[PDB]
């Protein structure tokens, strides 16, 4: 709505095309760089004790 | 006579005592793996316990579950305006 020339300049970020450099907040560090927790957290603390909240990966 | 011998007899007085302790003890124990045993259909393996490869493959399908179908199906109007949602993988 405000150019199309605009959008490419706003939607370019490196000048070099070759090199794959994600966006990031953030970089994990803990279980080698992993996630061990995939849930909420009310999830987390009932996962634990009440049955059904695992889908039984096979 | 077909009595115990006497150092048999003197340490026989303490074993009710193991016993109840072995008793309590493996309620204890049973308790334990009873409630770690009824979510998950088996006794689960710790995450950390698993190499790197093995890690990717026990949470991808949670991933795809919980945060690649939301956002795969996400609309405008889909999120509520009281701003309690769901939080990011990774926090920042
Ligand atoms: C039916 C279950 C109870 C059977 C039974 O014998 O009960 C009496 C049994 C004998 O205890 P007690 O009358 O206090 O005799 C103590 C004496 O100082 C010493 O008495 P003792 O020299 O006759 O020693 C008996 C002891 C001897 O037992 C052993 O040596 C086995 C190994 C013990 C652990 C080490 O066996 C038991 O205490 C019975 C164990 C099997 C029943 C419980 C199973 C659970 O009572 C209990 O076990 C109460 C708890
Ligand atoms: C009413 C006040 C509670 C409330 O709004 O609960 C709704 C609340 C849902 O609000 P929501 O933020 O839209 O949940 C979706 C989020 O994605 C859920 O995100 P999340 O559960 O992963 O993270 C939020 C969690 C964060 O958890 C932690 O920080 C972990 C440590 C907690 C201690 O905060 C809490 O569990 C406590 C504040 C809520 O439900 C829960 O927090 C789960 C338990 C169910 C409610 C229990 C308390 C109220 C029971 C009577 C209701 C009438
Ligand atoms: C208070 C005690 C629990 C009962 C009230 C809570 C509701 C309930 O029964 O949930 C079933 C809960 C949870 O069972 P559950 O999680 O297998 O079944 C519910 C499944 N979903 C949530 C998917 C629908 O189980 C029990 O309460 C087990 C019996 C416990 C009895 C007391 C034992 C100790 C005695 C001393």
């Amino acid at each position: 709505v405000h150019g199309e020339e605009y959008a490419q300049k706003m939607q370019k970020r490196f000048h070099q095309t070759d090199i794959w450099a994600p966006f990031r907040h953030r970089y994990a560090y803990m279980y080698n760089s992993s996630n061990k927790n995939v849930k909420d957290y009310k999830q987390v603390t009932l996962s634990r004790y009440i049955n059904g909240f695992d889908k039984f990966n096979v | 006579n077909t009595a115990y011998p006497t150092p048999l007899k003197t340490i026989l007085k303490t074993t009710p005592a193991f016993v109840v302790y072995f008793v309590f003890g493996l309620g204890f124990s049973t308790v334990i793996y009873d409630v770690v045993y009824h979510p998950k259909d088996r006794i689960e393996r710790f995450y950390f316990r698993s190499s790197k490869f093995e890690r990717l493959s026990r949470k991808r399908d949670e991933k795809l579950r919980h945060y690649f179908k939301p956002a795969i199906e996400w609309q405008p109007w889909y999120n509520t305006s009281t701003n309690n949602n769901t939080r990011p993988l990774l926090r920042y």
